RNA sequence: CGGUCCGGCCGGGAACUCAAAGGAGACUGCCAGUGAUAAACUGGAGGAAGGUGGGGAUGACGUCAAGUCAUCAUGGCCCUUACGACCAGGGCUACACACGUGCUACAAUGGCGCAUACAAAGAGAAGCGACCUCGCGAGAGCAAGCGGACCUCAUAAAGUGCGUCGUAGUCCGGAUUGGAGUCUGCAACUCGACUCCAUGAAGUCGGAAUCGCUAGUAAUCGUGGAUCAGAAUGCCACGGUG
């Protein structure tokens, strides 16, 4: 995709590692827990005040090369197009064409 | 014999026949015929007149017929008059629960016009 | 003495021991009648004991994994008939002619990219 | 529906409403919070909720409480 | 003690050189070796669309086979732990070692 | 097919009777690969048959079947516009297939309760020859004799 | 073979299934006949398999200025206080209509209720999540195990047996709408899925026309996966019956 849209998926990873991965993983338990406090949550109102792109929900996967949003494959971190280009040169190990 | 709703079921089985009330399905049924202590296979003819007036009291717990028809109609009217989304969909005859209208809303729109 | 056969059909794989002496059919520690609740599946495990003789002549203890009913049946059929040819030998002539010796090669055809199943194409439209 | 551990509102709406209840009723609030459950303490006010271009005046009745704010600004024109 | 070695690797000729080293290396330095028993073989499968834009029935089905081998050693000498630790194999083999 | 002249598959005989011709009848009656429940229906409606037409269970079938079996059919054939129904003398094997198939399309059409009723009553009426499966065989023997000209 | 809490569970066994490496096997090789003594063909034997045994992968020179500058690359043209860049809300989900591809139906070869059997192939650490406890249910609480032939997802369903419904727009059908919930998620109004109670449309096998299939095929029955916080009637794969 664009250079802007690849820059946006560094910005959204930068946050969600810093914040939610520690600090919102506290507050999602304080908003959960029924057998401790049912009045001084405060935390639901505090979860908004965190920057919005701290949520991992907001992260799309791109193909770590061309930046393409659709056609992703998690094992390889790549679009279906670049998987195949790389497969056939022999750059993905053990991967061959199948038949059965 | 007629039930606490101003209705008259048939000579089927009983759990089925109580479904014939507006406001009673198959779950309420089996729920009623139980508390009253009737077997559910048993018919309406082959049921004594103490065993029918126990049912009249049981179905008087639940909101049924012109209690219910009103209760629905009044709830729909809150939406229509208040002018929320769901009101605006009720009053145009379009589907309310987010279904597509480009094709297929044919229950909710009626047979079709050129 | 224990006379052995393997047999297979579809995903089923039966293993079949033949003892001398009597009528009796075991199959995953159940009666033949308990295990197969369909008449069609019964008179294919017995089939080979008809061309070759049994009323009360050999017991058989068998076990079977995988497939479903009529798969498991056919594996056992073939499993017996391997084990008969272990024991007697010169029954092959008669068994071959009914063709219970032929391991049945038919697997399910795989499903194929483009198609709804193995061969079922989607509905074509010219225009 | 938001399960019964929470109902939801934006802080920037909550605190702007606490003001114009406490101080006294006024020219209407301009929110973009369409996603925010109308509470009991909002009744009487005019809130002007964003439909996607125009903010649209909504006089908050008693009967509205529980519904979301976005339900009273429609987004799409139609005839 | 039981130590057991799960070898796994994408190439089936590369793995059973690395096995046959380890079965030799243990027997020579005084031990009773078990296996090398073949476990089953995770074959993954990826279908992919093959054109850059459209043509949904044009596809290319790839696989990765992962071969897997297990070698139990029942009698360790003090040499036999260090003889196998010091060993170095090809790059495409992954060794493990439980205790 | 053009080149590909071919053999054909050994069906198993029927487990109760040993009747190879009756196995073909459960196949013809089977739907959705449920041979189980075809056999239930057939074995039933031969009990209901053979009881009510003086016994023999193989041969209450084979009297009802012998009645619907055809002997000629048409075979439409273009010459240069108008289309000539030619009578043609039907094979030994295809006699049964057509018979069996017509019995069942007749049985599947009636308005009795079970299928094992419906079948039993269109094997009753075959053997005392009325009902739709022989009204089919008669309106095929019309077409062969009406177009006897053309052979 | 011994012993048993009747469980391959525990001594043990290395036979059998299975696992995945290495080999053998099928070549018109052998027999007869047909044929220009040819190539081959028709039949037979033995064989697990017989005449390319079944399935895939493998797509000649070229054809349509076919498709894709929005995966990527790229010649030229163009914009450069905007056609670039950041944000919140909306939209891509609109609905008088027309077409395509699917799913569910219209029912006794069936529907509902109670018991009961037989698969394969997969996935799993910001993950799969047992047991036990709470909830009508979706789920919740607690918490072993498992980077996994070990543990979890995970009870296959058609089937079978026993009961019941009686040809009725019905105990067929589930659309739609009301009420109340559950979960994921900063957030389910626009616009998620799933549960419970209620509601119970059309539909009684479809005009002209038209599609798929030659065998483990069609038909029918469930199972898994990728994408994915959540969102499969689609897609890719797996076995059952047949």
């Amino acid at each position: 995709a664009k250079q802007s849209m690849k820059a946006r998926e560094v910005k959204r990873v930068a946050l969600a590692d810093k914040y939610f991965a520690k600090r919102a993983e506290l507050k999602a338990i304080i908003s959960d827990v029924n057998a401790s406090d049912e009045d001084r949550w405060n935390a639901v109102l505090k979860l908004q005040t965190l920057p919005r792109d701290s949520s991992p929900s907001r992260q799309r996967n791109r193909c770590r090369q061309t930046g393409r949003p659709h056609g992703f494959l998690r094992k390889f971190g790549l679009s279906r197009i670049k998987v195949r280009e790389a497969a056939m040169r022999g750059e993905i190990p053990g991967l061959k064409k199948a038949s059965w | 014999a007629r039930i606490a709703g101003i209705n008259i079921p048939d000579h089927k089985h009983a759990v089925i026949a109580l479904t014939s009330i507006y406001g009673v399905g198959k779950t309420r049924s089996k729920a009623i015929l139980a508390a009253a202590g009737i077997a559910e296979d048993v018919k309406i003819s082959e049921l004594s007149e103490g065993q029918i007036d126990t049912l009249r009291d049981e179905v008087a717990k639940f909101v049924v017929e012109g209690d219910l028809r009103r209760e629905i109609s009044m709830s729909i009217k809150r939406l229509m008059d208040l002018g929320c989304y769901r009101g605006l969909r009720h009053r145009r005859g379009l589907p309310v629960r987010g279904q597509r209208t480009k094709t297929n809303a044919r229950t909710r729109k009626g047979p079709r016009k050129p | 003495n224990q006379y052995y056969g393997t047999g297979r059909r579809k995903s089923s794989a039966a293993r079949v021991f033949i003892k001398p002496g009597n009528g009796k059919i075991v199959i995953n520690q159940r009666s033949l009648e308990q295990y197969f609740g369909r008449e069609t599946a019964r008179m294919v495990v017995r089939q080979p004991l008809e061309l070759v003789d049994m009323v009360e002549k050999l017991d058989l203890y068998i076990t079977v994994k995988g497939g479903g009913i009529s798969g498991q049946a056919g594996a056992i059929r073939h499993g017996i008939t391997r084990a008969l040819m272990e024991y007697d030998e010169s029954l092959r002539s008669e068994l071959r002619k009914a063709g219970f010796v032929t391991r049945d090669a038919r697997q399910v055809e795989r499903k194929k990219v483009g198609l709804r199943k193995a061969r079922r194409r989607p509905q074509f439209s010219k225009r | 529906r938001s399960l019964k551990k929470g109902p939801f509102i934006d802080l920037h709406l909550l605190k702007k409403v606490e003001k114009a209840v406490e101080s006294g009723d006024k020219k209407p609030l301009r929110t973009w919070s369409r996603r925010s459950t109308i509470f009991p303490n909002m009744i009487g006010l005019t809130i002007a909720v964003h439909n996607g271009r125009q903010h649209v005046p909504v006089f908050v009745t008693d009967e509205m409480v529980g519904h979301k704010l976005g339900e009273f600004a429609p987004t799409r024109t139609y005839r | 003690q039981r130590i057991r070695i799960r070898l796994k690797a994408f190439d089936h000729r590369l793995i059973d050189q690395a096995t046959a080293e380890i079965v030799e290396t243990a027997k020579r330095t005084g031990a009773q070796v078990r296996g090398p028993i073949p476990l089953p073989t995770r074959k993954e499968r990826f279908t992919v669309l093959i054109s850059p834009h459209v043509n949904k029935d044009a596809r290319d089905q790839y696989e990765i086979r992962t071969h897997l081998r297990l070698v139990d050693i029942v009698e360790p000498t003090e040499k036999t732990v260090d003889a196998l630790m010091r060993l170095d194999l090809a790059a495409g083999v992954d060794v493990q070692i439980s205790l | 097919p053009r080149r590909r002249v071919i053999g054909q598959r050994k069906i198993l005989p029927d487990p109760k009777f040993g009747s190879e011709l009756l196995a073909k009848f459960v196949n013809i009656l089977m739907v959705d690969g449920k041979k189980s429940t075809a056999e239930s229906i057939v074995y039933s409606a031969l009990e209901t048959l053979a009881q009510r037409s003086g016994k023999s269970e193989l041969e209450a079938f084979e009297v009802a079947l012998e009645n619907v079996r055809p002997t000629v059919e048409v075979k439409s054939r273009r010459v240069g516009g108008s289309t000539y129904q030619v009578p043609v003398e039907v094979r030994p094997v295809r006699r049964n297939a057509l018979a069996m198939r017509w019995i069942v399309e007749a049985a599947r059409k009636r308005g009795d309760k079970s299928m094992a009723l419906r079948l039993a009553n269109e094997l009753s009426d075959a053997a005392e020859n009325k009902g739709t499966a022989v009204k089919k065989r008669e309106d095929v023997h019309r077409m062969a004799e009406a177009n006897k000209a053309f052979a």
